[PDB]
């Protein structure tokens, strides 16, 4: 469910880790760099190398590879291949979704005020039920039945049979405005 | 139960064309057709003798579209086979071994047992004309009209018998009216042979022998019907 | 059979990572290419662990340009530069946004 | 695939996991297959044929052959026999390594093995065999190219394609998902409901 | 439903006599007939049991000597 | 299960034709059934227990050899002919194990027209 | 070569359903005759333009003979990464 | 007419190889699918297939042949060292 | 269990058609054993086929007798 | 196309005896997978046996030892997780925490 508890953002967050406040300077930062006086410590490049992820933005050229030390995934890392962005069943067109245990994707949309959904079952084929509900929201959003994106020739049409059942409550209540009763 | 109901249950109802495996019918043709690719790769199945009578015609099927030779013939064939080793020993053996023969190229035999675990009747499915037969086959095209022709000659009773027919396959001299002296001379090419159009001493020089040609050297394999193999059935204990 | 079995119900066997694979006083994947390792060697010894490598394994070297696996011939945690830059791509999770 | 037999170390030194499981679970079959003295294979691509050379074992002059047996003839390789039982006893050999004496044999017939990509062979040629097919190869290619030239793609794409522009296809209903007391009516409605706070 | 009362001595007596006529021609002569007819090819060798068995044969003895017309057995060779 | 029954006869068999007794003449000539008990095992149910029962049993045959007088009054007078002797002789004829003189040898035997 | 890619476009799904015994024993075919991987890569060629001799591959050699290379230090003590 | 064997136009002139092999070209049923495809037959002297090389599977082998002729010199090279060891050893 | 204290014996007092064979897993763990055998040069596979006092020296059998 | 309406025709193959519309779950069979009771989809069974044929092909290369080469070509994303990242992160903290 869309909780006001959920974290605004949706992106992968790398905090800012601060060392104990009392620790001195680390090891590595004893070294001598300059070309004509050279000195490297013990463990230099194993101390700064960790330090250097501290501040969560410079996480490496080649982050997560550079701290992923384990051979599980680097026996599956592929090189020079061309991978996609979207999950399968993700649609760009708003308001479709999918319902896996009942195997439906669903349309939900508001029309009037109400809140309405239908289903097209995926069993007749995963690029057909989605197929079939994108256009059945855009034939809504066409026709004017969703009301965020309905235009003013939409409005002003469905304003005739608001005014016809208005007209209707009002000769309904009519002995109530007139000061009798 | 009681036998006598198979007599009362069966009273007026009609034997099934087909015999219904078990499962959904997806699931029986995909059976079908495994047990005839196996039929094809072994030349002879041990089946439950209902088995072996339903494969049998699939097992025909076969035969006689890869015999034909069309697109149309080897897309009918390559929906009823699965493997490329039943692909190639069906077009390069069977089919120039029946080139001649019109029909029939297989045969059941019910061996008259009941397998033991479960009583269930026995027989073999096997292609015909091949080493190991059960029986012989019998000849097709020029062998079969030299077999007719040695009947006609061995007895008198023969030439009577296969007189008519020698007429039509052309063993009869209308110019004498008796059996033709050379039947070579109804020799004629078959479709098994070579076309011969493309018209020793070698260290390597292979050697004849009746099924393959042997090389003149020895590699330490076994056959291979022996070379990969592994227990028929490991045990599996019993959980108390 | 040696330890190519476990005697017991285990059917996958737990070992911990070796002395020679640890780090502290593990072997130094390029110290066969050092001085003294060298002169100690002699002629009982060769170093290159080029020659340890098993052909019926193995498999022929690929082209960098190309795509291919990195567990046929790295056996290494990181990415040799001789490969070519690498596509990072990030998920699109709100495609109707956009 | 070459195993090291009576290699050092308690567990197999070589990948086990994966295709490597069936590879070996196949090569174990074999060990004395390829040939010790065997060049290394090669690949070729699509399918990894695999080439590879080595000296095979001298058979006796076919001349001498009794005949085939079984169903599958073969030519008896050429082999001193093995040491007798009384020279074995006088020998200083264990009974272990006097029972374990074979015969032997002579590699001296070079030739090449074409195999498929899990080593089973496929063909041997000798070298007067590659050198006409050397010599033979630049006639292939042009009779390769000629023949590429029959190809016609199948008639079934286009047949099934027509068949589906005039023939009746059904297509039956799937997925009928049940209700219980609540019927469906081809739409759902969500509630309106009021802040309690 | 239940029986009523005890099926007696007589009557069990009757339905043996009745289920082994039943079982009899449904089964056992069919079973007996085609095991007889069997007699007149080799006995089938099982593949399976070839590491316990004996070496295939063709022959079906004679298990009646005093209607033998024939040899039982060769004079020992020399 | 009727293994055992069939251990039983080639057992006696083998005895009698130990003993000297000709196994051509062996008929079964009576039986007899002796219960010995049987074990009960629990079977579980819905609404009750119920006790499985394997049964346990012991089986007399009685054999006898007929005399050679009787033998030859069943066999020849009668025509109560053995069908595994009946089907050894046809056997023996088809595959031609014996001469042309066995048919006329075996006529009194050999089929039920016969 | 490409092989359909699930999800299947209606049409492939429909045809391979069909003849199921004959297309699906070798399903690869050349780039531009399956859908699915048409369409996908079209849709990437697409948002590329929105966002805007074959030789072995070898490491370089990591030996030597020189004074410079023998008696540089061994950096055992240093924590390098990058063995090779 | 039958697919096997390859009638008088469904293949070009057989090469007899000194062996009594012979390989010719013609278009067989590809193992993969069944489809027609070029390929470099191999029979043996009694006219039984031994396999096929595909267009690709043999500009491979071409590349590859040079090699080969340099394994046959030394293995050739080993086999007449194990003939004199014989012939030493009687 | 070992020691017969479940319950395990109240199913078996009802018949079944089959069982489940684990002929996969099982295979898998025999040719592991057999894997283990072998890189010893042992034929564990050809001495458990062995018939009785039969003799088999390398990878041998009826083959090597049709053709010696 | 007239000449094709009145002409009788016979199957291209024999993939008919498949009987697709039979291959169904009933509504109180036991849930063999995610198929709802009537006729199942059959997209499930392609992809799987594709998957298969796939697979035999790169064993197929990985024995005979032919170069590690992958199709290249565009492979579908079928999670939504950001995994890799989220797991890099917790890696950078731990190792942060040890030093």
């Amino acid at each position: 469910s869309a909780n006001p508890y959920k974290p605004k953002s949706r992106e992968v967050f790398h905090p800012y880790v601060p060392a104990p406040e009392h620790l001195p300077p680390p090891a590595y930062t004893t070294a001598v760099l300059k070309p004509m006086q050279q000195f490297i410590p013990k463990d230099f490049y194993r101390d700064m190398r960790v330090d250097s992820l501290r501040d969560g933005v410079s996480l490496g050229s080649d982050f997560p590879w550079n701290v992923t030390h384990k051979y599980r995934f680097w026996r599956r890392r592929k090189y020079n291949v061309q991978l996609d962005d979207r999950f399968i069943r993700l649609s760009p067109v708003t308001g479709v979704d999918y319902y896996p245990r009942l195997n439906v994707f669903a349309v939900q949309w508001r029309e009037d005020g109400q809140h309405r959904i239908r289903w097209f079952r995926a069993a007749y084929g995963l690029t057909r039920a989605m197929r079939a509900a994108e256009n059945f929201r855009k034939t809504l959003e066409a026709t004017g039945r969703v009301d965020n994106w309905r235009t003013a020739r939409h409005l002003r049409q469905q304003m005739l049979e608001r005014r016809q059942q208005l007209k209707l409550r009002k000769k309904r209540f009519a002995k109530i405005s007139s000061g009798q009763f | 139960g009681w036998s006598k109901v198979v007599n009362f249950l069966n009273k007026g109802v009609q034997r099934r064309p087909h015999r219904r495996l078990p499962g959904q019918p997806h699931h029986q043709w995909n059976m079908l057709k495994t047990q005839l690719d196996q039929l094809v790769r072994s030349d002879r199945l041990e089946l439950t003798l209902p088995r072996a009578h339903e494969l049998q015609q699939y097992a025909e099927e076969l035969v006689h579209f890869a015999k034909q030779n069309t697109p149309e013939s080897s897309l009918i064939v390559e929906s009823m086979i699965f493997t490329p080793a039943a692909r190639r020993k069906l077009f390069h053996e069977l089919c120039p071994l029946y080139a001649n023969r019109p029909f029939f190229y297989t045969r059941v035999v019910n061996q008259h047992r009941l397998r033991m675990r479960d009583a269930a009747p026995m027989a073999y499915l096997e292609f015909v004309d091949r080493p190991g037969e059960i029986r012989p086959a019998r000849p097709v095209g020029f062998e079969r009209k030299q077999a007719i022709w040695e009947e006609m000659q061995a007895t008198r009773r023969g030439r009577r018998q296969w007189w008519n027919h020698a007429k039509k396959l052309g063993l009869i001299d209308e110019e004498t009216g008796d059996v033709i002296s050379d039947i070579n001379a109804l020799r004629r090419p078959s479709a098994a042979e070579w076309e011969e159009s493309d018209s020793s001493p070698s260290p390597y020089k292979m050697v004849a022998a009746p099924k393959r040609a042997l090389e003149p050297f020895f590699v330490d394999l076994p056959p291979p019907t022996e070379r990969y193999r592994k227990q028929r059935y490991v045990f599996k204990r019993f959980d108390p | 059979t040696k330890h190519n079995l476990t005697y017991s119900g285990r059917v996958r066997a737990f070992k911990p990572p070796s002395a020679a694979q640890r780090w502290e006083m593990g072997e130094s994947k390029y110290a066969w290419r050092l001085p003294i390792p060298n002169l100690l060697a002699g002629d009982e010894m060769q170093l290159n662990p080029a020659l340890r490598i098993d052909e019926s394994t193995t498999q022929m070297f690929p082209d960098f340009s190309k795509p291919f696996f990195h567990n046929a011939h790295f056996n290494f945690s990181w990415k040799p530069e001789e490969v070519p830059f690498q596509q990072t791509v990030k998920l699109d999770i709100t495609p109707w946004r956009r | 695939g070459n195993f090291r037999i009576k290699p050092p170390g308690v567990r197999h030194a070589f990948p086990k996991l994966g295709t490597h499981r069936m590879v070996m679970f196949r090569r174990m079959n074999l060990l004395n297959w390829p040939p010790e003295d065997a060049s290394p294979l090669h690949p070729i691509e699509p399918w990894g044929r695999q080439f590879f050379v080595f000296n095979a074992f001298a058979t006796i002059d076919p001349a001498d052959w009794c005949g085939p047996r079984g169903p599958f003839p073969r030519l008896p390789p050429l082999a001193k026999p093995a040491p007798d039982a009384a020279t074995l006893a006088a020998s200083p050999s264990s009974l272990l390594s006097a029972l374990r004496e074979t015969e032997e044999r002579s590699a001296t017939r070079t030739v090449m093995c074409v195999t498929d990509f899990a080593q089973r062979p496929l063909m041997f040629l000798g070298k007067d065999d590659f050198r006409a097919l050397r010599e033979n190869l630049p006639r292939i290619k042009e009779e390769l190219k000629a023949f590429k030239e029959r190809i016609q793609p199948n008639p079934v794409h286009a047949q099934y394609d027509l068949r589906r522009k005039l023939l009746v296809y059904p297509r039956q209903a799937m997925q009928r998902l049940k209700t219980g007391e609540h019927g469906g009516y081809g739409t759902r409605r969500g509630t309106i409901r009021e802040r309690k706070t | 439903a239940v029986p009523k009362g005890k099926r007696s001595k007589h009557k069990c007596k009757q339905r043996q006599l009745i289920y082994f006529f039943d079982q009899f021609d449904g089964v056992f002569k069919r079973r007996r007939e085609s095991f007889y007819r069997s007699f007149y090819n080799p006995p089938y060798f099982s593949k399976q049991t070839e590491q316990t068995s004996l070496p295939p044969s063709v022959l079906r003895p004679f298990r009646f000597p005093g209607f033998w017309p024939g040899r039982f057995a060769f004079k020992m060779a020399s | 299960r009727v293994n055992y029954l069939l251990n039983l006869l080639n057992a006696s068999r083998k005895k009698i034709h130990e003993q000297g007794g000709d196994i051509s003449r062996v008929y079964v000539e009576s039986y007899m059934l002796n219960i010995q008990g049987q074990i009960k095992r629990p079977q579980f149910r819905l609404r009750m227990v119920n006790l499985i029962k394997t049964w346990k049993f012991a089986v007399v045959l009685r054999f006898r050899e007929y005399p050679m007088d009787e033998y030859f009054h069943k066999l020849f007078i009668l025509k109560h002919v053995p069908r595994s002797l009946t089907t050894d002789m046809r056997l023996a004829l088809a595959g031609q194990r014996v001469g042309l003189h066995a048919v006329r040898d075996w006529y009194p035997f050999l089929d039920s027209k016969t | 070569m490409d092989h359909p890619q699930f999800p299947y476009e209606p049409h492939e799904l429909e045809k391979m359903r069909d003849l199921y015994g004959v297309l699906l024993k070798w399903p690869y075919r050349e780039q531009g005759q399956v859908a699915s991987v048409a369409a996908r890569r079209a849709s990437l060629e697409s948002k590329r333009e929105e966002r805007l001799t074959e030789v072995a591959g070898q490491l370089k050699v990591t030996t030597g003979c020189s004074d410079s290379y023998v008696y540089a230090p061994s950096e055992m003590e240093t924590g390098l990464y990058r063995e090779h | 007419t039958l697919y096997w064997p390859p009638t008088r136009k469904d293949r070009s002139k057989r090469i007899r190889l000194p062996s009594g092999k012979k390989c010719f070209v013609f278009n067989a049923k590809r193992d993969q699918d069944g489809e027609l495809e070029p390929v470099l037959c191999f029979v043996d002297s009694q006219d039984n297939l031994l396999m096929w090389f595909n267009e690709e599977e043999l500009l491979e082998f071409e590349k590859l042949m040079p090699r080969l002729e340099s394994y046959y010199e030394l293995w050739e090279e080993k086999a007449s060292r194990t003939r004199m060891v014989a012939a030493v050893k009687e | 269990n070992k020691v017969r204290t479940d319950k395990k014996e109240r199913k078996r007092a009802f018949p079944q058609r089959g069982f489940w064979k684990k002929q996969n897993f099982l295979q898998v763990k025999n040719n592991t054993v057999r894997l283990a055998f072998a890189v010893q040069g042992v034929d564990l596979l050809k001495l458990k086929r062995l018939r009785w006092g039969e003799v088999r020296k390398g990878n041998t059998g009826w083959w090597t007798d049709d053709y010696r | 196309t007239q000449d094709f309406l009145l002409e009788r025709h016979k199957p291209l193959t024999r993939d008919y005896r498949y009987k697709w519309k039979y291959n169904f779950r009933g509504r109180w069979s036991r849930r063999i997978g995610k198929h709802k009771p009537g006729i199942r989809s059959v997209e499930k069974k392609i992809r799987q046996r594709i998957v298969r044929i796939r697979k035999r092909y790169m064993g197929q290369r990985i024995e005979a030892g032919l170069p590690p080469y992958v199709w290249g070509g565009p492979w579908p994303q079928w999670g939504r997780k950001r995994s890799l990242f989220i797991r890099g992160e917790m890696y950078r903290r731990m190792l942060i925490y040890s030093f």
